[PDB]
RNA sequence: GCUUGUGACGGCCCGUGAAAAUCCACAGGAAGGAAUAGUUUUCAUGCCAGGUCGUACUGAGGUCUCCAAG
RNA sequence: GAUGGGGAAGCUCCGUUUCAAAGGCCUGAUUUUAUGCAGGCCACCAUCGAAAGGGAAUCCGGUUAAGAUUCCGGAACCUGGAUAUGGAUUCUUCACGGUAACGUAACUGAAUGUGGAGACGUCGGCGCGAGCCCUGGGAGGAGUUAUCUUUUCUUCUUAAC
């Protein structure tokens, strides 16, 4: 039934000042500050948590692999496979609308 | 603090010329539910962090204490 | 009306349903007229008329959503698209619809 | 760096002082209409099994080369679906069980060959212990088949234990069910793990303490099965693994690659490679140890098999061995695909290759 | 009409090789005992042929019209069919199912896939598939 | 059960919900990379270093705040 | 709240991007009447203002008359910087598997364009976790007892990483 005191100089309830109560090897319970929590990097294009991307503190993603960083795909660490599948589908059609066009147009033309 | 459960490793990092001491420590404990028996710890203060060896066989420590370099302090429990 | 010539088709011809299975159906030549939902997306839409342009299919945009294509077809579910594999009774290769 | 090419090469024996060790080939097993993927020898050492997309078991001797038995598994052969990929003879001291699997079954054959002490050892073993296990119908009763393991997907491998009691099989494509291990005496298909590191190639139980060897793509991963637990896990220089095999003292083990590589693994030394080796011209097919002999064979696919011996140092904390010995060629590549498997004979310093010339070899000191 | 054929280019939607172009060698329209659904056998380019001006000679020229190739069993669910076409009869024989699923002939059908790329780059024709899906 | 932490939901709004330092990622395709150590180290191991100021105690009609047994 | 400007006899006030020449980077065989520097890229604005907002990383045990996340023992982590070795980069030139969601010991990526974290209102019930509380068995100690009571109390712990 061990009452905890705050550990750092900040006596106040924020964000940054979480508390978990850790039972020590000295038999005692003392507070443990818990660091701010890692979140999931996500889809620029999509709004969803990217799958095979490492959740780091930002600081963090310095130290670690680019295997743990990027999927193997094109925009891979920064799209989603669904949201890249729709613009490769779309990046194609529309390279062909613009030949259609030019079709179109030569046979206008070639009317006048 | 890391576990390898690798015998050579361990060997090989005594030899290191960076390392000072070793420690063999000696323990008290009981298998499945039915007999006690011993169990041997060595640790090495690495170059950055401590390595240890857990090796639940009393042989293989016998046979280990003995195949470390003389020139080393090995310290008991 | 249309619903009165799609639920003959498919009580009494062969079929599909869904993106999947149509694409296929195209790919086999084996497809006669496909039906598209006004509320599918675009790419797919896209997809598919190109698909139907490279097959040489006749295209028919059903007006309404997915929900009324499932009607269509007297099913519960959604459909998006609609093939054609073998046409029924009805004379609807022929018609406007 | 002004020096002489020679100060380059490490100090190594001469091969000519680690007699005894095959130099050129004595039998050629010409019988065969289809390459010959697989092989296997039984424990006593005459009865060399083979196997081929000509969906055709055929048994030879070692020192005639004549075909003393046949069994035809697949009727429509040429259709290209499923083959027989791996068979593998019981390691246990006179039963004579052979395993054949082609596809998505195991058929269990003990042949007509031997008699009746060793062969109704081997009936009564099977029938012993009344994916599934059926009875063979008529046209199964013909082929020899005891006992059929169907499955969902195509079995690839297969490994007895060192008793002939267990026997595991690898499926890609399983998934999560993609390394089985079964057992005759009770027919227990068990799946001993949960999960899959991805796409699994190989295999194979340790010799002796109780531990399988999972061989992944990437991976060799040490699982002891009285804790039910990962132990140990291998990383190899290369990327994509071939096959696995294990020292007959169980303190080494060396590991082939589909990039090229073969790698001497020391389960005492580290988790890395102790030797890398990248020598080979394609890929790396089969590695495989000799049982009493200190020898190590590796067949790769541009028709050329590579030996090495290979001293293993037991109580002394001194490094194994390993020097190269010879350079045996003659095999035909048939469409870029050379030596598909090697087996060590039993007792001395033969080898049994397959390539895919639709003939296997036998190799002699 | 079964469009989905052994002259067809395609775009790959998924995979490693998301966005970059492909030709069906030879299609399975109803899947085997490995890949039990509708797929297709496709040798694509990974590394594209890049451009050459009149200012690169002799060595840079032999760098940016070399091309590194890919071989790929892929799903109809992850391809993206495309109007266009190619000719394909030098590696129909190259590429199957006993191509794949067994190396090093997944080697030797990189090999002359690489070879027939690159001599078909060279002598310039079929520039659209050779030319980068800009995504 | 009390304290606290976290997850998926459901309400309450036209009330649509601080900023910046810092860190990471994607698209892009410039440039570079071999025959007595080619190019690249987001892989593993190894080396060195981290200044100034506050830091005692009290803090109880009469400033703020945390922990809370049966 | 300076600077540029504009007021004010003036002490100084207005104003915060304004009609300011507000600067910091790249390209090059050395720049063709012979050794005098040419071309390009970008377009907002100093600064102060939080010991309760955002923020890299430290815990346990021990130690004094009075100091502790600071000292000691042990065990850690973060950041920056040189560099050294092994591994990789495959027959030589930036790796591959999986239908796919994605996986990996790595697996170069300039200008420029973009995305995520930072990074965010309030309540309600429900799920799960940790601590506290209640409790059974057992291994020790203190107590009360004429009576009843296998009784009452206490110890049985596990930090960062």
């Amino acid at each position: 039934a061990q009452r905890v005191t705050f550990r750092r100089r900040n006596p106040y309830n924020t964000r940054s000042n979480k508390i978990k109560v850790v039972k020590t090897p000295g038999g005692i319970l003392r507070a443990q500050h818990v660091k701010k929590l890692a979140t999931r990097p996500k889809c620029g294009d999509c709004g969803s948590a990217l799958q095979g991307i490492s959740t780091l503190r930002p600081r963090q993603y310095a130290t670690v692999s680019k295997t743990h960083k990027t999927v193997s795909r094109a925009y891979g660490g920064s799209r989603c496979a669904n949201c890249v599948k729709e613009r490769i589908i779309r990046a194609f059609l529309i390279e062909e609308q613009k030949i259609v066009k030019k079709v179109v147009k030569e046979q206008t033309e070639a009317a006048k | 603090a890391r576990e390898i459960t690798d015998i050579k490793q361990f060997l090989e990092l005594t030899r290191r010329a960076d390392v000072k001491t070793a420690t063999v420590k000696i323990n008290k404990k009981l298998n499945k539910a039915g007999k006690p028996f011993r169990q041997t710890k060595f640790k090495v203060r690495g170059s950055s962090s401590l390595y240890t060896l857990v090796i639940n066989d009393a042989g293989k420590a016998k046979k280990l204490i003995q195949s470390l370099p003389p020139t080393l302090k090995v310290n008991r429990l | 009306s249309i619903n009165q010539k799609l639920a003959l088709v498919i009580k009494s011809g062969k079929y599909t349903l869904g993106y999947k299975s149509t694409v296929k159906s195209l790919r086999q030549g084996k497809s006669k007229l496909i039906i598209i939902a006004a509320n599918t997306p675009v790419l797919r839409k896209s997809e598919l008329e190109y698909y139907a342009m490279l097959s040489k299919t006749k295209v028919y945009y059903f007006q309404g959503g997915n929900n009324e294509l499932g009607t269509a077809v007297g099913k519960l579910f959604r459909v998006g698209v609609v093939s054609i594999l073998e046409a029924g009774d009805s004379d609807i290769l022929t018609t406007l619809a | 760096l002004n020096i002489d090419p020679n100060s380059l090469i490490p100090e190594l024996p001469s091969p000519k002082d680690l007699r005894p060790f095959p130099i050129r080939c004595s039998t050629i097993y010409a019988g065969h209409k289809g390459k010959v993927r697989t092989l296997s020898i039984d424990p006593s050492g005459l009865w060399l099994a083979t196997g081929s997309d000509d969906g055709t078991v055929r048994v030879w001797e070692i020192l005639t080369g004549r075909e003393v038995y046949r069994t035809t598994l697949i009727d429509d052969e040429e259709n290209p679906d499923y083959h027989i990929e791996c068979i593998e003879w019981n390691p246990d001291a006179n039963n004579g069980i052979l395993a054949v699997a082609v596809g998505e079954n195991i058929h269990l054959i003990v042949p007509p060959i031997f008699g009746y002490d060793i062969e109704n050892n081997g009936k009564t073993k099977i029938e012993d212990g009344f994916a599934q296990w059926n009875k063979p119908s008529q046209k199964q009763l013909e082929k020899d088949i005891c006992i059929t393991i169907s499955c969902k997907k195509t079995v690839k491998k297969l490994s007895w234990h060192r008793k002939g009691d267990y026997f595991v099989t690898v499926q890609p494509d399983s998934g999560n069910t993609s390394v089985l291990i079964h057992q005759v005496s009770k027919h227990l298909t068990q799946s001993p793990f949960k999960k899959s590191k991805g796409i699994i190639m190989d295999a194979k139980f340790h010799p002796f303490k109780p531990q399988l060897f999972v061989c992944s793509q990437r991976y060799v991963r040490i699982y002891d099965l009285s804790q039910q637990i990962l132990v140990k896990k291998l990383l190899p220089g290369a990327r994509w693994l071939s096959k696995i095999d294990i020292h007959p003292r169980g303190d080494n083990l060396i590991a082939s690659s589909f990039d090229k590589r073969v790698l001497w693994h020391d389960l005492d030394l580290a988790s890395t490679p102790y030797k890398t080796l990248r020598y080979h011209e394609k890929a790396v097919r089969s590695v495989n140890f000799h049982k009493k002999l200190p020898l190590f064979s590796s067949a790769a696919d541009d028709g050329t098999i590579h030996v090495f011996h290979a001293t293993v140092y037991d109580d002394m904390m001194k490094n194994p061995m390993i020097v190269p010995l010879k350079k045996l060629t003659g095999h035909k590549v048939i469409n870029s695909l050379g030596v598909l498997d090697a087996i060590w004979h039993p007792r001395e310093a033969w080898l049994f290759s397959a390539g895919a010339d639709n003939t296997a070899r036998l190799w002699t000191t | 009409a079964k469009f989905l054929k052994a002259g067809k280019v395609a775009v790959v939607v998924r995979g490693r090789y998301a966005g970059k172009k492909v030709v069906i060698v030879k299609p399975h329209d109803e899947g085997s005992k490995s890949h039990p659904f509708g797929h297709a056998l496709v040798a694509g380019i990974e590394r594209y042929p890049l451009k050459v001006t009149k200012k690169h000679g002799a060595k840079k020229v032999a760098k940016r019209t070399k091309i590194k190739p890919f071989i790929k069993v892929v799903n109809y669910n992850h391809l993206l069919p495309t109007r266009y076409t190619l000719d394909v009869e030098a590696f129909k024989s190259v590429v199957s199912t006993e191509t794949f699923e067994q190396p090093s002939q997944r080697e030797e059908a990189k090999k002359v896939v690489k070879k027939a790329f690159e001599e078909r780059h060279q002598a310039g024709k079929n520039q659209w598939f050779f030319s980068k899906l800009r995504f």
